[PDB]
C-alpha cells in the first residue's frame, strides 16, 4: 500500500543540474524505513546512487557519484529529491526511487531523463510507403523524426489497426533528438483500397499529426 | 471458574508481533463455544486438535499468544511457513498443536494519517526458534562493513512500523491474531473443556 | 568497487524447462547477494535476498544458492510469466553493485526475417534530409546483422538500429535500421542496399533500390 512516483523533466542540458522528485503515498517517510535512488542507462545494467534514513536523515551516496549527488527529504510534503550536478551524456538513464536499500522491495515506475542540448520539439512524420503487390503481405509504416522529449505515442487508423504493427524503440541521434519508426504488415491486396493512417501524438509539445501512408 | 478468554480476544490494546504477548491459562473450564459461535473471525485454523476434542480433553497448560500483523501475513502464522513474520517475529513449530484465530481490525488499529504504533522485525541474523520472542533493538549489519552501534553504511534499525491507514487494501489492513496452544505434560491437567 | 558479472548473459528456454543463471563477484561477498527480475518497461522486482531467502509472494520454483564469489539462480518448471531479464546485486561494500543482467527469452523454431527497404519520402527530401529505412520482420533468433551498402561500399557509422521485444504471440523479433544523410549527400550515390545476415538464411539477402527509379 506504499507507492512511489518519480517526477521531474526529461529535459536537461549537458553540464546542468538534473532534478528529480519521488512522491511517496501510503506511508510517511519520516516515520521509518530507508529510501534512495537507482538509475539504469538504456540497454545497460542498474547503478546505485544513494539513500537516506527517513527517521534520522542519515545519508549515503555512491563514492563514484559523490560531490555531484544530493538526496534530501522535503519538509511537510512527504517526498525526497535527487540532484545531480554537471550532467553529461553518461547520465542519460531511467531513474528509479526505491525503498529499503539493502533489499529493494518497492520501486517507482521510473522516469527516463535524456541529457541533450536540444529543447522541446515536435516530430516530423514521414511516410514509409509500400512497393509491393515482394511478399504476400506488404510492409508500410511511418517515420517519426526529430523530437527531443522522448514520450511519443503512435497508433494506426485511430486504434483500429493493431495486428501486425511494430512501433520500434526510439534512438537518440547525434543532434540530440529522438527518432523512431512504426511499421505494420498488411495484405498485398488491400493496398490502394484500404486507407492506412498513422496517428502520432507528442504530448511534451502540443503536436498531433495524422499521416496518410499510400503506395508510391 | 471460567477461563479468561475474553481478556485476550476483547483486549483494548494489542502487542506488536515482534513483542507478542503470551497469556498463560490454567485452573479453569474453557468455554470454546463463545469462540466458534461468532462469525467475526476471518481465520480459524486448528492443527492436531478439533473443537470436539477441545470440548472433552484436558491440558496441563494452554497458552494464548496475541499480536497484530497485516492482512496477507496471516498465512505466515502456521507450521512450516517462511517470511518476515515467521522467520523473524513469530514462528510456530512444525508439530504445532493448537488453533490460529485472526480477524480484521481496520476499525481499531488504523488511524487517519496512518497508525505507526505497531512494529515488526525486518532484519535478523538468523531465523527465530519456535515460540521465541526477540525484542532486541540493536542496529542490523546487513553487509561486511561494521556498524559501531550507529547508522553506518548498510546498517539499519531492525524494527519498522506498519503504516496502517483506514483506506489500505485488505491484504495490508491490520489483523488481530490470537494463537491458542495446548500442551499436555505428564502432570495433572488444570485446563478442561465442558465435556469432561 | 566489487564488480559483478553474469555468465550466461542471454539464453533461450521453453515453458516447463529448468534454467540456471550464474552471477559472480570480483571478491568474497559471503551471501550478501540479491536476485531481481525485470520486465521491459518495468522496474525490477525483488526475488531472493541473502542469496537463498525467497521473498514473500514469489513462486517456489525460484531458488538461489552460493557463497563467496559464485552464486546461481534456478527456475524450475518454467512458466510464460518467468521470461524476463534477471539481475544480481551485492550489498557487501559501500558501492552497491549490480550485474550486467541476463535475458531469458522463449525458445522457438528458427524463422528467417522478411526484409523490406524504404527509400526516403519526397516530403523528407523537400526538408533537406534523406532517411533510408530497412525493416527486418519476425525473426526468432534475436541476433542478426544489417549491413548498409551504398554504391557497393560498406557504409558504417551513419546508421542506427532498434529491436522490438519478443512478441507475445509469435515469439519473434523485429529490427529497424535507419541510414540518414543530407539531401545533397543522398543525391551523390545511386544505389542503396540493405544486406541482412541471419541464422534462418543460408546466404545473406539484399534488398536494394536505385535512386530516382
Ligand atoms: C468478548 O468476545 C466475545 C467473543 O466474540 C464476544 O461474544 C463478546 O461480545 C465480547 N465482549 C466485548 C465486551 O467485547
Amino acid at each position: 500500500q506504499v507507492q512511489l512516483q518519480e517526477s521531474g523533466p526529461g529535459l536537461v542540458k549537458p553540464s546542468e543540474t538534473l532534478s528529480l522528485t519521488c512522491a511517496v503515498s501510503g506511508y510517511s517517510i519520516s516515520s521509518g524505513y530507508y529510501w534512495g535512488w537507482i538509475r539504469q542507462p538504456p540497454g545497460k545494467g542498474l547503478e546505485y546512487i544513494g539513500y537516506f534514513s527517513g527517521t534520522t536523515g542519515s545519508t549515503y551516496y555512491n563514492p563514484s557519484l559523490k560531490s555531484r549527488v544530493t538526496i534530501s527529504k522535503d519538509t511537510s510534503k512527504n517526498q525526497f529529491s535527487l540532484k545531480l550536478n554537471s550532467v553529461t551524456a553518461a547520465d542519460t538513464a531511467v531513474y528509479y526511487c526505491a525503498r529499503q536499500p539493502p533489499r529493494f522491495d518497492v520501486w517507482g515506475p521510473g522516469v527516463l531523463v535524456t541529457v541533450s542540448t536540444a529543447s522541446t520539439k515536435g516530430p516530423s512524420v514521414f511516410p514509409l510507403a509500400p512497393s509491393s503487390r515482394s511478399e504476400s503481405t506488404a510492409a508500410l509504416g511511418c517515420l517519426v523524426k526529430d523530437y527531443f522529449p522522448e514520450p511519443v505515442t503512435v497508433s494506426w487508423n485511430s486504434g483500429s489497426l493493431t495486428s501486425g504493427v511494430h512501433t520500434f524503440p526510439a534512438v537518440l541521434q547525434s543532434s540530440g533528438l529522438y527518432s523512431l519508426s512504426s511499421v505494420v504488415t498488411v495484405p498485398s491486396s488491400s493496398l490502394g483500397t484500404q486507407t492506412y493512417v498513422c496517428n502520432v501524438n507528442h504530448k511534451p509539445s502540443n503536436t498531433k499529426v495524422d499521416k496518410r501512408v499510400e503506395i508510391k | 471458574n471460567l477461563c479468561p478468554f475474553g481478556e485476550v480476544f476483547n483486549a483494548t490494546r494489542f502487542a506488536s508481533v515482534y513483542a507478542w504477548n503470551r497469556k498463560r491459562i490454567s485452573n479453569c473450564v474453557a468455554d470454546y463455544s463463545v469462540l466458534y459461535n461468532s462469525a467475526s473471525f476471518s481465520t480459524f485454523k486448528c492443527y492436531g486438535v478439533s473443537p470436539t476434542k477441545l470440548n472433552d480433553l484436558c491440558f496441563t497448560n494452554v497458552y494464548a499468544d496475541s499480536f497484530v500483523i497485516r492482512g496477507d501475513e496471516v498465512r505466515q502464522i502456521a507450521p512450516g511457513q517462511t517470511g518476515k513474520i515467521a522467520d523473524y517475529n513469530y514462528k510456530l513449530p512444525d508439530d504445532f498443536t493448537g488453533c490460529v484465530i485472526a480477524w480484521n481490525s481496520n476499525n481499531l488499529d488504523s488511524k487517519v494519517g496512518g497508525n505507526y504504533n505497531y512494529l515488526y522485525r525486518l532484519f535478523r541474523k538468523s531465523n527465530l526458534k519456535p515460540f521465541e520472542r526477540d525484542i532486541s533493538t540493536e542496529i542490523y549489519q546487513a553487509g561486511s562493513t561494521p556498524c559501531n552501534g550507529v547508522e553506518g553504511f548498510n546498517c539499519y534499525f531492525p524494527l519498522q512500523s506498519y503504516g496502517f491507514q483506514p483506506t489500505n487494501g485488505v491484504g495490508y489492513q491490520p489483523y488481530r491474531v490470537v494463537v491458542l496452544s495446548f500442551e499436555l505434560l505428564h502432570a495433572p491437567a488444570t485446563v478442561c473443556g465442558p465435556g469432561s | 568497487d566489487i564488480q559483478m558479472t553474469q555468465s550466461p548473459s542471454s539464453l533461450s528456454a521453453s515453458v516447463g524447462d529448468t534454467v540456471t543463471i550464474t552471477c559472480r563477484a570480483s571478491q568474497g561477498i559471503s551471501n550478501f547477494l540479491n536476485w531481481y527480475q525485470q520486465k521491459p518497461g518495468k522496474a525490477p522486482k525483488l526475488l531472493i535476498y541473502d542469496a537463498s531467502r525467497l521473498e514473500s509472494g514469489v513462486p517456489s520454483r525460484f531458488s538461489g544458492s552460493g557463497s563467496g564469489t559464485e552464486f546461481t539462480l534456478t527456475i524450475s518448471s518454467l512458466q510464460p510469466e518467468d521470461f524476463a531479464t534477471y539481475h544480481c546485486l551485492q550489498y557487501d561494500s559501500d558501492p552497491f553493485i549490480f550485474g550486467p543482467g541476463t535475458k531469458v527469452d522463449i525458445k522457438r523454431t528458427v524463422a528467417a526475417p522478411s526484409v523490406f527497404i524504404f527509400p526516403p519520402s519526397d516530403e523528407q527530401l523537400k526538408s533537406g534530409t534523406a532517411s533510408v529505412v530497412c525493416l527486418l520482420n519476425n525473426f526468432y533468433p534475436r541476433e542478426a546483422k544489417v549491413q548498409w551498402k551504398v554504391d557497393n561500399a560498406l557504409q558504417s557509422g551513419n546508421s542506427q538500429e532498434s529491436v522490438t521485444e519478443q512478441d507475445s504471440k509469435d515469439s519473434t523479433y523485429s529490427l529497424s535500421s535507419t541510414l540518414t544523410l543530407s539531401k545533397a549527400d543522398y543525391e551523390k550515390h545511386k544505389v542503396y542496399a540493405c544486406e541482412v545476415t541471419h541464422q534462418g538464411l543460408s546466404s545473406p539477402v539484399t534488398k536494394s533500390f536505385n535512386r530516382g527509379e
